[PDB]
């Protein structure tokens, strides 16, 4: 409406184009002083050349209007056909853009190999193509100087400052810098350009980075009071270590003195146990460290952790650590390295921090990206729809045709299929000579089956109509490969051939039809994968370049920082390793990457990473899942009839009471808690054992007299039909069972006790707002099903290959110490075992496809990986030794597993969540499922109308100073200057550094005495002209608790304290009074827009984290039933353990996250070097179970890992829509806050009506979308008000008559009559 | 005795890493300072290729 209403009228008044080219069209035209046979729109052809096909031009300007014209610079220069009419024809051949794009891809080819003689020498031919290029069509525009010159485009920009770099750099000019050269890589960006379809990817990348300006400023804000309140309790704490006692003898001489701090500063006098990097913390509260006998918890000696990056020592450092949370990359180090020296209730630190940071502050940021993409697809699809609108030879082929045609041998070709996909799985390291004949053998059979099958699908159908259909030519280049696999059986270079055994996995892709509409969408939107996929390797290859060039030899000529000497797996050192350092924080994990970019280099790693991840994973992973979304988204009977119904009759009546229901679900939870006390202690703990023994008589004559009670009063059909009563007859047999076994003798299995935990579900979900969170979970079972089985399918085809690849070859020779014996010492299994090594294999490997797919899973995750990536990379063959780095392209199997099994797979099950998510919660609503999007808008505009109810003014006090009490309470002057006050509070707390002095330590404790004194007369004023509606603001609340304990901190010095007035509670009431902040700005509506949204859906993402506790309550009673006996092990320690619950839940807490399951899966499964239990001595045995651990850890990973966390994300995007829904088209929740905001000062008692002519004084006084300026009164006339008899006009029917202005005067079509019709309807 | 390459078994056998036809592997070999017996294993070479040879169990 406006870019094209200056279309014709700049070209026709300002400046006309000097060419035209759409369909090639070479003309040269002028601004109409000069000019020579542009058009007159008869689109003829008749004069010259390049005009003759202008009418093609002008013929594709009729079907392709708008989409290829390229618009010429104005004139500005009276350059009346000179030699920049050459440059003017040059620009616009389609051949000069398509040599420009071969020299770029050229010129990236020279920046993988290493630096050379030559790739000087080709510096010098490149820059003076680049600048041929800016001569020319700077010679055929202007610069800047006129519109529609060279530097008004922003690709120009990129390819001018591009080549200034280049001058600077490669002509001598300023000598030092040498770190601009790392940018000339961006001309490669333009590359973008070739890939069809590129425009709706790049305009969604953009749309995106846009509309993340106020997400930013909002996570900072957070982030900035969530490393504020870790500074304040958390300082020093990270250098807690042991100490040893100063003797009582010895070379330190005996008299106590500061040579206690000679003695305690040496570092030999801490703590470490053998072979051990770094020291461990400990604490002196209940459930921390513990430090050993002879040894002491001391602050303030050596470093922090990680090389002294982890801290919260100063608000720099406590920044980073709090960004590394909300991130959640290696965040389990950080959480185990501060409940070990704070303890255990420290939990509550990071639940918060946890729960707004990553789960609901990371979620806006996919909430915003698929916004920005689904805005581009809608336009991008309706422009497109706009653009579409002999004699025994022809007796025998009847009868093999008879067979071949027939459902039945589509049958048996489907069971051999079937039956071939098992034997490529059985193979397997190790076999014996029989069974792998078998596998030989089969092969043969399998092989002239497809060929008989071929071979009576050409006779029967036609050789011309075999390869007709996609499917059989196809299965004709399997025949194909499988007659090389057997003509070059034994000749040489086999094994490329036989490679192609695995395409026959593909042909299961016809029979069955789940796979079959999952192959569908894939090739249906092809080309959408494609630009997402060549945008991801091209900002890869960009950081690559960049990384090595700036961080490449900080890595070779400060080597010696490193903890051997030696190079890391993981560096900056050579294309490779670039591109798989940053293609790993692509993946999340990028901090202890940037540990050692920063020990050997300086300040410079933390942009980059930064960047790499925000760009990355939050921005192109998650442009990922809005492309999934947009395309996976679709006697005398009768004298007993009378006794026996009157039993029927009391039972229904008492199963139906509150009180009753009532009472059932008090004994469960009740006793439940004593469920989780039998621990490792309850053994010496005797009068615990009757209770609990005691609990179990009573509950087994529970569960039977109830299910008597709801036998009688549901009777046996809808008791056994229904899903929630064969859980409860479940426990009733299991307690039945234990019963019986008790008095015959055996003592009762412990496993069947812990049944009663699940029927603590069904009172659980009638929880206020828990039908939506547990409806969602029902119907997405039979569609998280089909993706299993789906993934299932396609991890066989990487594992199947994988230990083809990788089977035999993790075994290493191995010293004493469990370290592994280089090469030039033992190169194979002779060599390891003439010495007396060990010759060990990896406990991760491929060796069969049931190892292969628990290394996939840990790969996929991303937990545990490391690992395996390295014995990939060493392996080099069956019976030898590996060496470090020597099979380096072994990454591309992980990169290729990566893309299709984790950024594709894992993320369908958020894909799934959120379709059902949307459909359940309108259905909990009483909405309809059949209106379409719009309807909704206007439904829910009105809805707010007949629930509004105008809010009363407080009533002003009349006493002696209370009336100035009242007037200064109220003022904006004065409620903004007590939020300034609050903002420089606790920005002075940010600048509390570690060991600070005596003296700056006393400046602030200064300062905090005059807030303290202002935040008192603050207090004194709004309760005095506030009595008691001041209690009514929950943050009046935190503003007088907190006035009332630092008033009583500074006084009352002679109390008892044992952290009693604890300063701790002090620092937390400092910071959580920041928090106004989030109901004063509003002035920005993008963040008012969001904090609106998550305001709604606070009570049903406290309804998924309250669903997640109970999830982790019952794996912690089961795991410490099953893994509280389990030597020490990777993971399992003194500290974090199964022995307790509360030691349980740190772990499940952990767990959920899926941080470090692996190492918690090395402990819980491992089966050697333990002891066997002995049971008539006291003996229970430190032994694991590895099918006891399996079903455990992959049970809680895709319970709650892929599925509850994945609800946080589901039901943020669908408020999000919601609430932008309303600020574009209707109106939002906050819209009709404040016009009962400008009610309230028209009457302030609420009397509900007003004056009529109060009411263009109303109006006035109203902000839009809802405001009517002047002249408002003829439009008053308009709106027709019906009033009552005392000229005085209902609230209602003002509000009424505003909503249908805004829908009127923003929608012509269908929005005017739609909201008429529907206030009718509720009315 | 215990000589650095010993046999059991029948005249004419296949010893360590030798490749064997389902049987004809010696019964019990003296390397790496045992007795240890001896069998026919197929290890892993190359893509679903496997050489079968006399291996220790
Ligand atoms: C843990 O508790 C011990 C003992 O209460 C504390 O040790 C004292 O530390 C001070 C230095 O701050 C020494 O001068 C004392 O001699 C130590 N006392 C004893 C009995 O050894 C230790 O500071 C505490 N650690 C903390 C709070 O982190
Ligand atoms: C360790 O290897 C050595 C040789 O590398 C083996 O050699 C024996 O060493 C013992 C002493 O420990 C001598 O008494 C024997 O004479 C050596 N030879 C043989 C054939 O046994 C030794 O067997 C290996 N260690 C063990 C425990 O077996
Ligand atoms: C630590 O203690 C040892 C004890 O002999 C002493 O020799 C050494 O100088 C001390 N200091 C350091 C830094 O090792
Ligand atoms: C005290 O210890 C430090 C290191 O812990 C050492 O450098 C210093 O020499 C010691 N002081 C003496 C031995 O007087
Ligand atoms: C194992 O113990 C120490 C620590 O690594 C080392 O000095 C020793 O050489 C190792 N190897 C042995 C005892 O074979
Ligand atoms: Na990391």
């Amino acid at each position: 409406d406006k870019g094209r209403g200056a279309n014709k009228d700049r070209d026709g008044s300002a400046h006309p184009d000097q060419a035209l080219e759409q369909g090639s069209r070479l003309p040269a035209r002028m601004r109409n002083i000069f000019p020579a046979e542009l058009a007159s729109t008869p689109l003829e052809d008749f004069d010259p050349f390049y005009k003759n096909k202008k009418t093609f031009v002008v013929v594709t300007k009729a079907g392709d209007i708008f989409r290829f014209s390229g618009e010429k610079s104005l004139w500005m220069l009276d350059p009346f056909t000179p030699i920049r009419r050459v440059a003017i024809s040059t620009m616009v051949q389609p051949i000069f853009s398509y040599f420009i794009m071969i020299t770029i891809l050229i010129h990236c080819i020279f920046m993988i190999m290493p630096a050379t003689q030559t790739t000087y020498i080709l510096e010098l031919v490149f820059l003076s193509i680049y600048t041929i290029e800016v001569v020319v069509k700077v010679l055929a525009r202007g610069f800047i100087l006129h519109p529609f010159a060279y530097l008004r485009d922003p690709w120009n920009w990129l390819d001018f400052l591009v080549t200034l770099i280049g001058y600077i750099t490669l002509v001598v000019d300023l000598g030092h810098l040498y770190a601009l050269r790392a940018f000339r890589v961006l001309r490669s960006w333009r590359t973008v350009t070739i890939v069809p379809g590129w425009r709706t990817i790049v305009d969604a990348l953009s749309l995106s980075i846009t509309s993340l300006k106020d997400l930013v400023l909002l996570l900072l804000f957070s982030l900035f009071v969530f490393a504020v309140l870790g500074l304040q309790i958390y300082m020093g704490v990270l250098t807690q270590k042991c100490v040893k006692h100063f003797p009582a003898d010895g070379s330190w001489g005996n008299f106590t003195d500061e040579r206690w701090f000679n003695y305690t500063s040496n570092s030999s006098h801490w703590y470490i146990p053998d072979d051990w990097i770094e020291y461990p913390l400990c604490g002196n509260s209940s459930g921390a460290g513990m430090c050993p006998p002879g040894y002491t918890c001391l602050q303030g000696y050596g470093g922090n952790p990680n090389y002294g990056y982890t801290s919260f020592d100063t608000f720099g450092w406590a920044f980073l650590s709090v960004f590394r949370l909300v991130t959640l990359d290696y965040w389990e180090d950080l959480y185990q390295l501060a409940l070990r020296s704070a303890g255990p209730w420290h939990i509550l630190f990071f639940i918060i921090v946890v729960f707004y940071g990553t789960f609901c502050f990371l979620n806006f940021i996919l909430a915003v990206v698929v916004m920005s993409y689904t805005h581009m697809v809608k336009r991008a699809d309706e422009e497109k729809a706009a653009e579409r609108e002999c004699v025994p030879w022809q007796k025998l082929q009847g009868a093999i045709g008879a067979v071949v045609l027939s459902p039945f041998f589509e049958l048996f070709i489907a069971v051999i299929i079937v039956l071939n996909i098992t034997f490529m799985a059985l193979d397997h390291h190790d076999m014996n000579i029989e069974f792998e004949r078998i596998l030989r053998t089969g092969n043969y059979i399998f092989t002239s089956i497809y060929i008989v099958e071929a071979v009576l699908k050409i006779i029967a159908l036609s050789p011309k109509f075999y390869f007709k259909d996609s499917w059989n030519v196809f299965d004709f280049i399997i025949v194909v490969f499988a007659i090389l696999e057997l003509g070059l059986e034994g000749v040489q270079g086999l094994s490329v051939f036989r490679s192609f055994r695995l395409l026959r996995v593909f042909r299961l892709a016809k029979f069955w039809p789940t796979l079959n509409n999952f192959m569908s969408v894939m090739t249906k939107s092809y080309g959408a994968f494609v630009n997402v996929m060549y945008v991801m390797f091209l900002l890869l290859f960009i950081f690559a370049i960049i990384g090595m060039q700036l961080f490449g030899m900080n890595y070779i000529d400060n080597m010696e920082r490193f903890p051997d000497g030696d190079l890391p797996r993981w560096n900056f050192t050579d294309f490779l390793h670039s591109f798989m350092i940053v293609f790993r924080a692509l993946c999340g994990e990028w901090i202890e990457s940037m540990w050692d970019c920063m020990l050997v280099g300086d300040w410079s790693c933390i942009p980059f990473f930064v960047a790499v991840f925000f760009v990355g994973n939050l921005v192109i992973l998650n442009l990922l899942i809005a492309l999934l979304l947009n395309n996976y988204g679709s006697a005398r009977d009768s004298s007993v009839q009378r006794m026996w119904s009157n039993i029927r009759r009391v039972c229904f009546l008492l199963a139906k009471n509150k009180y009753f229901q009532k009472f059932v679900t008090a004994v469960l939870v009740i006793t439940s808690v004593l469920l989780a006390l039998e621990d490792i202690y309850l053994p010496q703990r005797p009068v615990l054992v009757n209770i609990t023994l005691y609990v179990d008589y009573v509950l087994t004559a529970f569960f039977v007299i109830e299910m008597i009670i709801m036998l009688f009063a549901v009777g046996f059909k809808k008791y056994f039909t229904s899903k929630w009563y064969w859980l409860d007859f479940i426990v009733v047999v299991a307690y039945l069972l234990n019963f019986v076994l008790m008095c015959a003798g055996i003592e009762a299995l412990q496993t069947l006790r812990l049944l009663r935990v699940f029927r603590l579900f069904r009172p659980l979900s009638k929880v206020n707002g828990m039908q939506v969170v547990t409806s969602t979970l029902v119907e997405a079972v039979p569609h998280i099903f089909n993706v299993i089985l789906v993934g299932i399918f396609f991890w066989l085809v990487f594992a199947i290959m994988g230990v083809q690849l990788f089977a035999g070859k993790f075994y290493k020779c191995v010293d004493e110490n469990s370290t592994v014996l280089s090469h030039e010492i033992t190169m194979d299994r002779n060599d390891c075992l003439h010495e007396n090594y060990t010759w060990e294999n990896s406990p991760m490997n491929f060796d069969h496809v049931g190892n292969a797919y628990l290394s996939l899973l840990q790969v996929a995750t991303f937990k545990g990986w490391l690992q395996i990536m390295n014995d990939a990379i060493d392996s080099r063959e069956v019976h030898k030794q590996p060496i470090r780095e020597t099979n380096i392209y072994m990454y591309l199997y992980f990169i290729f597993f990566i893309v299709f099994g984790s950024f594709f797979i894992l993320k369908l099950f958020v894909c799934i969540l959120i379709d059902i998510f949307r459909q359940q919660r309108r259905k909990a609503e009483g909405l309809s499922a059949t209106d379409s999007r719009t309807q909704l808008i206007y439904r829910r505009a009105v809805m707010r109308t007949m629930s509004a109810k105008p809010v009363k003014r407080i009533p002003k006090p009349t006493c002696h100073p209370q009336s100035l009490m009242y007037d200064i309470s109220v003022n904006r002057k004065f409620e903004y200057t007590m939020m300034i006050l609050i903002i420089l509070n606790v920005a002075v707390m940010a600048i509390d550094h570690y060991g600070q002095s005596m003296e700056f330590s006393e400046v602030l404790d200064y300062l905090n005495l005059i807030f303290i004194i202002i935040f008192f007369v603050e207090c004194v004023i709004k309760v005095s002209g506030l009595r008691h509606h001041y209690f009514k603001d929950p943050w009046n609340i935190i503003d007088f608790l907190y006035v009332v304990l630092a008033i009583a901190g500074l006084m009352l010095s002679d109390v008892i304290e044992k952290y009693f007035i604890s300063p701790t509670l002090l620092r937390i009431l400092r910071i959580l009074r920041v928090g106004r902040l989030l109901r004063y700005f509003q002035s920005a509506r993008g963040m008012r827009l969001l904090l609106l949204a998550l305001r709604k859906a606070l009570r049903t993402l406290f309804n998924v984290s309250f669903l997640l506790f109970v999830i982790m309550f019952v794996y912690a009673v089961f795991g410490m039933e099953f893994f509280m006996h389990i030597r020490d092990a990777g993971a399992i320690d003194d500290v974090y353990n199964f022995k307790t619950f509360g030691q349980s839940i740190i772990l499940l807490f952990q767990l959920a996250t899926s941080a470090g399951w692996d190492g918690v899966y090395f402990a819980i499964a491992n089966e050697e070097d333990c002891r066997a239990p002995d049971h008539e001595l006291g003996y229970p045995g430190n032994c694991g179970s590895r099918a006891l651990g399996i079903a455990y850890l992959v049970s809680y990973l895709i319970i709650t890992c892929l599925v509850v966390i994945n609800m946080y994300a589901a039901v943020i995007l669908d408020y999000v829509l919601e609430v932008y829904e309303d600020s574009k088209e209707g109106l939002t929740d906050d819209d009709y806050d404040m016009f009962f905001e400008v009610w309230q000062q028209f009457d302030p008692e609420a009397t509900q009506y007003i004056r009529y002519d109060q009411l263009s004084e109303l109006l006035e006084a109203l902000q839009p979308p809802l405001q009517v300026q002047k002249p408002n009164k003829y439009k008053i006339l308009s709106m027709n008000i019906p009033i009552c008899k005392d000229d005085h006009i209902f609230y209602k029917d003002v509000l009424e008559a505003l909503v249908k202005d805004v829908f009127s005067r923003r929608g012509s079509p269908v929005e005017a009559g739609d909201v008429q019709a529907p206030n009718v309807d509720e009315a | 005795s215990a000589k650095d390459g010993d046999v059991e078994g029948p005249a004419g056998c296949k010893k360590y890493d030798v490749e064997c036809d389902s049987g004809e592997c010696c019964q019990k070999q003296y390397l790496w300072y045992k007795w240890r017996p001896l069998d026919c294993r197929c290890l892993k070479s190359g893509f679903f290729s496997s050489k079968c040879v006399c291996r220790d169990v």
